[PDB]
C-alpha cells in the first residue's frame, strides 16, 4: 500500500442537472 | 491464499471518519451511501462498487431504476433494498430525511439489498 492515489472511490448517480 | 477484503477493512474507522468528512466537503449536495450485496444473495449479481454518492433532491424509486440500470436488473425478476440492514422505508421517501434517520456512528449511510422481501 505504498503507492496511493484518488482511484474512483465513490460512484455518484445518473440525473439531469 | 485470497482475501477479499470489502470497503471497511480497506479503509479503517480513522480512514472511514475522514473519507465521509472530507466527501461531505467536497461534495456537500452528495450523500455518502454504502450498497452492499446480501450475504444470501445467490440469484442477483454483485455490484461493480460498494461507496455512491446519491443527491439529496433523490427518492428511492430513482436511485433503485439509477442501480437497476448499471447492474442490468432482469424485468421478469423484482428485489428490494434494506436500508442499515431493515427494509421499512418507502419507495417514494426523499434521501434526505431518510439518511438522518438511518445516519452511522461514523456519519455513513448503510444499504443492503436482496431478491426477497422477508429475510
Amino acid at each position: 500500500n505504498s503507492s496511493g492515489s484518488s482511484e474512483d472511490s465513490f460512484v455518484e448517480i445518473r440525473m439531469a442537472e | 491464499g485470497a482475501m477479499g477484503k470489502t470497503f471497511k477493512q480497506r479503509r479503517t474507522f480513522e480512514q472511514r471518519v475522514e473519507d465521509v468528512r472530507l466527501i461531505r466537503e467536497q461534495h456537500p449536495t452528495k450523500i455518502p451511501v454504502i450498497i452492499e450485496r446480501y450475504k444470501g444473495e445467490k440469484q442477483l449479481p454483485v455490484l461493480d462498487k460498494t461507496k455512491f454518492l446519491v443527491p439529496d433532491h433523490v427518492n428511492m424509486s430513482e436511485l433503485i431504476k439509477i442501480i437497476r440500470r448499471r447492474l442490468q436488473l432482469n424485468a421478469n425478476q423484482a428485489f428490494f433494498l434494506l436500508v442499515n440492514g431493515h427494509s421499512m422505508v418507502s419507495v417514494s421517501t426523499p434521501i434526505s430525511e431518510v439518511y438522518e434517520s438511518e445516519k452511522d456512528e461514523d456519519g455513513f449511510l448503510y444499504m443492503v439489498y436482496a431478491s426477497q422481501e422477508t429475510f
